[PDB]
């Protein structure tokens, strides 16, 4: 499956929401696509797991949902600290991440 | 090596009912601590209290893991019949284990309605403990043969759930892990 | 290896793979229901074709299970209802020539006009709402010559077709066919013949009329001031002044006829505004009233799926309160709700019918309804009665702590009812009959219009303002006959409905006058008529109706008790008048 | 719960390079280690899954003949070794601990990548 992000640079003023999208060649299992947040200069982290399911450790302002082929992510009121790079993932077949989003 | 108790009940898919998928756990530690401690609304027991388990050694775990209906889960009780009882998991009298199950409404079901999971509707005879049979030969309730074609008293006995996220809790689908105890000493 | 093993084996597949298809269907008309689009149009139809082709095809198989050689109740039960060819037995030209009758006669009725104005809200609102004996009688005759007239030739062709088909699948004609839907065969002691209905309802009837005819007397003294050149103090009244189009409901009668008019009747409506009372509210006191009485309350399913407000302008609903079950324990209302009393009276009607519904949801599909017609409504219909008595609103919040219930407040609501409940039986006595007859063939057909007027005035003591020839049909003017449905239902609803308050106040222990009975606090009450409801139609009515009442029939006397406090008060009212009425008697 | 990586690399071309990493803080055996790349200005790359229990490895599709995975329980350290390094192989390789396929059974499970290292940067 081949994952797609959009829009590719979501860059908002801090205190409104900010929504990502993305969107699958094929259909997948709901409980099979995660979310990834990525600070500059630093690794990744879990974010979002099993499509809507909060990983631990992470604020209650992230917020996810989806079905089929097309999954979103919201956060309720974009921080200073969220202007970092999100990607999607799904291992429903092997492995793969989506091109990513910066905000 | 603690036990693969984690990889059964976070697994992605379980199996169908009539064809349920045992697992084999053994060779290691089992903190069952965690099995009394979630939000797995049938924890059930029948003769073991899940507090002495921690202090026995159980020469085999098994893990039977299936998809059946909210409504059909009483009929994972050992005693019962009906049909899942009867025709697709039974369970014996003597039995001694656990059964747990949790709503996966949100899982297990689609709009467009999920038709992976089916179960036995039709058989000659009903089920021993323990035994499952996947054949789908066609199953004739009247005095003439079809040779494999479902005409009129010829049935196709596996029929199939449908499972959508409006349904009743009743006919909400619910992920059941039935563990049987007959190498694995709890902490 | 036998037709008991088989036929158990058929149906034991059928009520597997029926449920799919019906739920398939009937989420489809939902949708439709609620967002009304060209693309849910097709999605509907589509999906009623696939449900109504199934049937047909299974309707085949059920042939070779001769019910002879099955002894299981609830076997015989499925299988008679499944085996029915219905219009399937004619010759496919006669088939195709019945239906397409049939779909012309609903067009003409429902998109017929007048001048020009439709039927609503046109010749509705004038029959409601105008106090003019010219002009309401224009609006009655015309639709009787323009639209009734025009079905005239439609109908006889439709009774000669229905009829046939009748005797086809052995009846001895069609109203034969309709009153089969009583019939109680198979256990001994709750047998019950269905040309026995014709009895049973003329003996109630006749049991009733002496009530009609002292309601009849003060109604007609009353209208006589308001039409004081048109109706004779001996005679019938005149069909186009009864406040409806077909004489139906004299509901619309309660602004001439109010007993003791300086006093207002029980309204909260502005106590439900001023407490801020809202759609949600209104349910939610519902949904506590059953759980007092000893039924569970609405699931989960119920607040998140239903559609209780208006949605909008750009979602086009169509708005008329609905109970729907929609399979697979799947229970919403659609309903668009204003904060006032006929709504709150209303949630509690349509969430009878959902307690019913969830009742037998343990049922076969084939079983998994009312015993009978009247079952359904009547069981739903008497929670209003106590959702309005004035013990229940007094310790709602909705009724003042020095509110009295006067004397004259008691006769207010009785008139109010009494206007509405016992004022339709003699026209659904009537209508059935009449119809019974046409079928059977005991009326020529030119002389069936004789017929319908010369027994109108004897039954119901209604005449006509003009004369009519026999070119005319007018009981094809009403819905239910241009449309093919049975009425006898409306009758056998209101006298069961009797039948279970009067069973369940006494099991209540409530002393004093029925009328100010509530069933609140209550689990004698609530368990006694649960045991009837989760039968569904795994039983006899005959016996589901014994679970509760004790009767094994109908009656008349809870009803009659109903009004007792009413009825002597028109008696000392009718003292210086005639009760009763002369047929030989026209306004021409 | 920690992973540490090991420092950067510099390699000529067709050279190969093995980066290690430690895990501790929680139990070795009952998680796998996963290996997600990531190149200057690019996303992130899977490069491959190994379980910590029965040594079964999971590779992706352009990978297979070059990576090679493995793991020690005794020091609790996993290994990820490329082969035949080429200009295009030059990035951050993250470890991780996964919670994406059982280590005893193999199957699917839900989740994700729980833990990420710091990353180790190899050069060529
Ligand atoms: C099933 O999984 C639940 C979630 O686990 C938590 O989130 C995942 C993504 C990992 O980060 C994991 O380490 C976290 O603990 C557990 O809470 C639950 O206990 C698991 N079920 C069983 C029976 O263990
Ligand atoms: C109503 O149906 C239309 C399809 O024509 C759809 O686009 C719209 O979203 C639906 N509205 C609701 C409330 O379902
Ligand atoms: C009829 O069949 C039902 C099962 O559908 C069974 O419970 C009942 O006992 C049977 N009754 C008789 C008289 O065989
Ligand atoms: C229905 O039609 C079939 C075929 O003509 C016939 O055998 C059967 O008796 C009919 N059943 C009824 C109730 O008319
Ligand atoms: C009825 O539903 C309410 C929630 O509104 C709940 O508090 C109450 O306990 C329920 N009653 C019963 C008998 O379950
Ligand atoms: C019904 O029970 C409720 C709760 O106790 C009580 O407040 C209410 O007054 C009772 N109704 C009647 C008529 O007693
Ligand atoms: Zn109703």
């Amino acid at each position: 499956i081949v994952l797609t992000q959009s829009p590719g640079t979501l860059s908002l003023s801090p205190g409104e929401r900010a929504t990502l999208s993305c969107r699958a060649s094929q259909t997948v299992s709901s409980t099979s696509l995660a979310w990834y947040q990525q600070k500059p200069g630093q690794a990744p982290r879990l974010l979002i797991y099993g499509a809507s399911s909060r990983a631990t450790g992470i604020p209650d302002r992230f917020s996810g949902s989806g079905s089929g082929t097309d999954f979103t992510l919201t956060i309720s009121r974009l921080e200073p600290e969220d202007f970092a790079v999100y990607y999607c993932q799904q291992h429903d077949t092997s492995l793969t991440f989506g091109g990513g989003t910066k905000v | 090596n603690l036990c693969p108790f984690d990889e059964v009940f976070n697994a992605t898919t379980f199996a169908s009912v009539y064809a349920w998928n045992r697992k084999r756990i053994s060779n290691c530690v089992a903190d069952y601590s965690v099995l009394y401690n979630f939000a797995f609304f049938a924890f059930k027991c029948y003769g073991v209290s899940p507090t002495k388990l921690n202090d026995l050694c159980f020469t085999n775990v098994y893990a039977d893991s299936f998809v059946i209906r909210g409504n059909e889960v009483s009929q994972i009780a050992p005693g019962q019949t009906g049909n899942i009882a009867d025709y697709n998991y039974k369970l014996p009298d003597d039995f001694t284990g656990c059964v747990i199950a949790w709503n996966s409404n949100k899982l297990d079901s689609t709009v467009g309605g999920n038709y992976n999971y089916r179960y036995r509707l039709f058989r000659k005879s009903k089920l021993k403990p323990f035994e499952r049979d996947i054949s789908t030969e066609i199953y004739q309730a009247g005095n003439k043969p079809c040779n494999g074609v479902a005409g009129v008293n010829c049935y196709f006995p596996l029929q199939s759930y449908g499972f959508r996220p409006t349904y009743g809790v009743g006919h909400q689908p619910y992920r059941v892990v039935v563990l049987s105890f007959e190498t694995v000493c709890g902490p | 290896s036998t037709i008991e093993e088989q036929a158990k084996t058929f149906l034991d597949k059928f009520n597997h793979e029926a449920e799919d298809l019906f739920y398939q269907s009937s989420l489809a008309s939902w949708n439709y229901n609620t967002n009304i689009t060209e693309e849910n149009v097709q999605n509907m139809n589509n999906a009623g074709d696939k449900w109504s082709a199934f049937l047909k095809e299974q309707s085949t198989l059920a042939q070779m299970y001769p019910l002879q050689e099955i002894q299981n109740l609830t076997v015989k039960l499925q299988l008679q209802a499944l085996q029915q060819n219905g219009s399937s037995v004619l010759s496919e030209d006669k088939s195709k020539r019945l239906n397409t009758i049939l779909n012309t006669m609903s067009t003409i009725y429902s998109t017929g006009k007048v001048c020009c104005l439709l039927l609503e809200p046109g010749l509705n609102e004038i029959m409601a709402n105008s106090l003019d004996y010219n002009e309401r009688l224009w609006a009655w005759e015309s639709w009787r010559s323009e639209v009734g007239k025009q079905l005239r030739p439609l109908y006889e062709e439709y009774v000669v077709l229905k009829n046939e088909m009748a005797r086809a699948n052995h009846y001895e004609d069609y109203g034969d066919y309709w009153r089969g839907d009583y019939e109680v065969n198979g256990v001994d002691g709750y047998d019950y013949s269905r040309g026995q209905l014709i009895e049973d309802v003329e003996h109630t009837f006749e049991e009733i009329k002496p009530l009609y005819e002292h309601l009849h007397a003060y109604v007609r003294a009353k209208l006589m001031n308001a039409y004081p050149s048109y109706i004779s103090p001996i005679g019938c009244l005149p069909a186009h002044l009864l406040g409806d189009m077909w004489g139906r409901f004299w509901t619309n009668l309660y602004s001439l006829t109010v007993p003791f008019g300086q006093k207002p009747n029980i309204d909260v409506t502005d106590a439900m505004v001023d407490q801020a009372w809202d759609a949600q509210r209104i349910f939610k006191e519902a949904e506590k009233f059953f759980v007092s009485v000893g039924l569970p309350n609405m699931t989960q399913g119920f607040w998140e799926n239903s559609m209780l407000t208006d949605p909008g302008n750009v979602q086009k609903a169509v708005c008329h309160p609905t109970a729907w079950d929609l399979g697979k324990g799947d229970f919403r209302i659609l309903m668009c709700t204003k904060v006032t009393m006929d709504d709150f009276l209303t949630a509690h009607h349509e969430m009878g019918h959902i307690q019913y519904d969830m009742a037998y949801a343990a049922q076969p599909f084939l079983l998994r309804n009312g015993a009978n017609e009247g079952f359904h409504e009547a069981v739903g219909e008497i929670m209003s009665l106590s959702a309005a008595t004035p013990k229940h609103l007094k310790s709602i919040g909705l009724l003042s702590p020095d509110f009295q219930e006067d004397n004259e407040t008691e006769i207010n609501f009785l008139l109010k009812q009494a206007l509405t409940i016992v004022g339709t039986l003699p026209f659904t006595y009537m209508l059935e009959k009449w119809r019974w007859m046409v079928f059977k063939g005991e009326i020529p057909k030119d002389q069936w219009m004789k017929k319908w007027w010369e027994m109108k005035r004897e039954i119901v003591g209604v005449v006509e303002p003009v004369p009519h020839d026999e070119t005319y049909c007018d009981p094809a003017s009403l819905f239910h006959v241009s449309n093919d449905y049975s009425f006898i239902r409306y009758y056998t609803r209101t006298l069961y409905q009797f039948q279970f308050q009067e069973a369940l106040c006494q099991a209540a222990k409530h002393e004093g006058p029925l009328h100010k009975c509530d069933i609140s606090n209550s689990t004698e009450a609530g368990q006694k008529l649960f045991n009837m409801l989760r039968l569904g139609k795994s039983e006899p009515w005959t016996l589901a109706l014994e679970n509760v009442v004790g009767a094994k029939n109908m009656n008349v006397r809870p009803l009659l008790n109903y009004f007792e406090p009413l009825f002597t008060w028109l008696k000392d009212q009718n003292k210086n008048s005639f009760v009763g009425w002369s047929t030989d008697w026209s306004p021409y | 719960v920690q992973l540490v990586q090991s420092g950067a690399e510099v390699k000529k071309p067709g050279a190969s390079v093995k980066v290690s990493c430690k895990a501790s803080g929680y139990p070795f055996t009952s998680y796998g280690i996963s290996w997600v790349r990531q190149a200057p200005g690019q996303g992130l790359e899977w490069m491959g899954w190994i379980s910590t229990y029965n040594g079964n490895t999971n590779y992706a599709q352009k990978f297979q003949g070059r990576v090679t995975m493995t793991t020690d329980t005794s020091t609790t350290t996993g290994y990820m070794e490329l082969r035949r390094l080429r200009s295009d192989d030059t990035a951050v390789y993250y470890c991780a601990r996964d919670y994406t396929r059982g280590a005893w059974f193999g199957e699917s499970l839900i989740g994700g990548f729980d833990n990420w290292g710091q990353g180790t940067l190899v050069t060529v």
